[PDB]
């Protein structure tokens, strides 16, 4: 059933499973025509699918020339999503196929669902957990790759970097979710505290800084404060 | 116009025959039922007084044979019976009619409740869906359970209704996902109706049928099979005019037939106002949309 609090340490056991958020799959501006009404242009969007044990992310960008001429995008971008999730699950071998996919929004189950029938033993789960995937458009190489595709593309990333070389994945987790949710509450403030030190730089196969394990502390720190201070900034509380 | 003889009634007993049903006391004096109009499928059902889970039934055609209800006082149940013999039959009921120890099929001469209610009903369909090959009638209670209810507890005492499930391979075409899901109009046409039913008739005999075992036995499996067969063409953006116009008149009597206070545990909230509220049909079900307002309006 639902992934929750509770069956939390079950993300980092041997069960191959993904993460699949579709919150920028679907990506628009807002604008006034000369008319002055409103119309939507579509930008390039991406599925989001983490393995949160090895830190694998597919991220397939979706190219605004998939919504040409269709309608009930909102409807079309859960149904694309289950689409390439299923193309992503048979495009694997057996052995490398997940157990489990956990959909962070309810929405996807039923489309999920219905283009997983070809695997009826993939558990299809929601989550009680509200995860700050939508902030993946915040970390500037998975923003850069998806603006400037022209055509459908799958990028793998790493979204852990090295660090599974010194922390467990519970812990790798930890730290992505509390950059993403720092990022996610106030981007500007989150990323003046990833770049403050400029002796500090990200590698060129890396999203994040090279922090020393002490530096992390410090980073870590810097940003639950932040999801404080804007947590005060919000609420006057 | 035929006759359902009785042996006795050596328990207490509320008997059913269709939409009708009488009480007979422990030893009541009754020998059956007579008038019973040829043309429609029938059912005759009991609840026991001493006990309501004893609630069960013989669906059965009188063109098909001579039947008779007699007590075991081993299985305790009223149990139906083909007499072979003819003459002996035709004895047994002219003695009992002569004696006036049967009570008549109350049909009223304007009312074509039953009729519109078993309109698409088979006897030899139900035969099929009930497998006891036998007998020419077929039994039917309370707990009996689905072929499909037993998918997810003995296999020859199940009711095979036509399994009907939206998110299977049989309801979705590869490469058709978001299609298929969100306009069933292949399932019902292509699936249901040219591939397993044959025609609407068929179909419409199947949902009559489910919905007849859910209102008279309270059978859960029934009422799912009934609500299923109703989503599926509701969800359908592209079905026969005909089948529309006859759906909403199939619906109508039903609603209309139900018992007022069972409304609560025979229709599902969901469906319903899927089907009368979201659904492609949502404005082809003028009379059953015009009943259920009326009389259910809670549910909505
Ligand atoms: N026509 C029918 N009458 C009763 C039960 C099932 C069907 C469909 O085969």
């Amino acid at each position: 059933g639902a992934m929750n609090s509770s069956n939390y340490a079950e993300l980092f056991n041997n069960d191959i499973k993904l993460f699949v958020d579709d919150t920028n799959v679907y990506r628009v501006t807002v604008h006034k025509t000369f008319e002055g009404n409103v119309a939507t242009k579509a930008i390039n969007g991406c599925i989001f699918t983490l393995n949160p044990k090895t830190g694998h992310l597919f991220l397939k960008i979706i190219h605004t020339s998939v919504w040409a001429g269709q309608k009930r995008l909102s409807q079309l971008a859960k149904w694309k999503t289950a689409e390439e999730v299923s193309a992503l699950v048979r495009s694997l071998p057996k052995e490398e196929q997940p157990k489990q996919i956990i959909v962070t929004r309810k929405a996807m189950l039923d489309p999920l669902e219905v283009h997983m029938l070809d695997f009826p033993n993939i558990a299809i789960r929601p989550t009680e957990l509200r995860l700050p995937f939508s902030a993946a458009m915040s970390i500037d190489k998975l923003s850069d790759v998806v603006m400037k595709a022209t055509e459908p593309q799958m990028v793998l990333f790493n979204i852990y970097d090295d660090w599974l070389d010194r922390i467990s994945s519970y812990t790798a987790f930890s730290r992505l979710t509390l950059l993403l949710r720092a990022l996610k509450t106030n981007e500007e403030s989150a990323k003046m505290i990833l770049l403050s030190d400029p002796t500090i730089t990200i590698k060129s196969y890396h999203l994040w800084p090279s922090f020393t394990d002490e530096q992390w502390i410090t980073i870590e720190s810097q940003m639950r404060d932040l999801i404080l201070t804007e947590y005060g900034r919000k609420y006057n509380v | 116009m035929n006759t359902v003889p009785f042996t006795s009634a050596p328990i207490e007993v509320t008997i059913g025959i269709d939409q009708y049903s009488f009480n007979v006391k422990e030893n009541q004096p009754f020998h059956g039922i007579k008038d019973i109009p040829i043309g429609h499928v029938h059912v005759i059902h009991f609840q026991h007084a001493d006990n309501s889970s004893m609630r069960y039934g013989y669906w059965f055609d009188c063109r098909m044979g001579n039947f008779y209800i007699q007590y075991d006082p081993k299985d305790g149940l009223y149990k139906m019976m083909e007499e072979r013999d003819g003459a002996k039959f035709e004895n047994i009921v002219h003695n009992f009619k002569e004696r006036q120890m049967m009570v008549s099929y109350p049909k009223i001469d304007e009312d074509d409740t039953w009729y519109n209610l078993t309109e698409f009903v088979q006897m030899d369909k139900i035969r099929k869906i009930v497998r006891k090959d036998e007998n020419q009638f077929s039994y039917v209670d309370s707990s009996m359970t689905t072929v499909q209810e037993n998918e997810l507890s003995d296999p020859a005492h199940s009711l095979n209704y036509t399994v009907i499930n939206f998110k299977s391979r049989e309801a979705i075409r590869p490469g058709h996902e978001m299609e298929d899901f969100l306009d069933k109009s292949y399932y019902l046409n292509t699936v249901m109706l040219q591939g397993i039913f044959k025609n609407s008739s068929n179909y419409f005999g199947e949902l009559q049928f489910a919905f007849l075992n859910a209102m008279f036995f309270g059978n859960y499996g029934s009422s799912l099979q009934w609500h299923a067969m109703i989503e599926l063409i509701c969800s359908s953006a592209t079905v026969p005019k005909h089948m529309l116009d006859k759906l909403d008149e199939i619906l109508y009597y039903q609603i209309k037939t139900l018992p007022e206070q069972y409304s609560d545990i025979l229709l599902n909230e969901r469906v319903w106002n899927i089907c009368l509220y979201s659904s492609f049909q949502k404005n082809s079900l003028h009379n059953t949309e015009k009943i259920m307002e009326n009389k259910y309006p809670e549910l909505l």
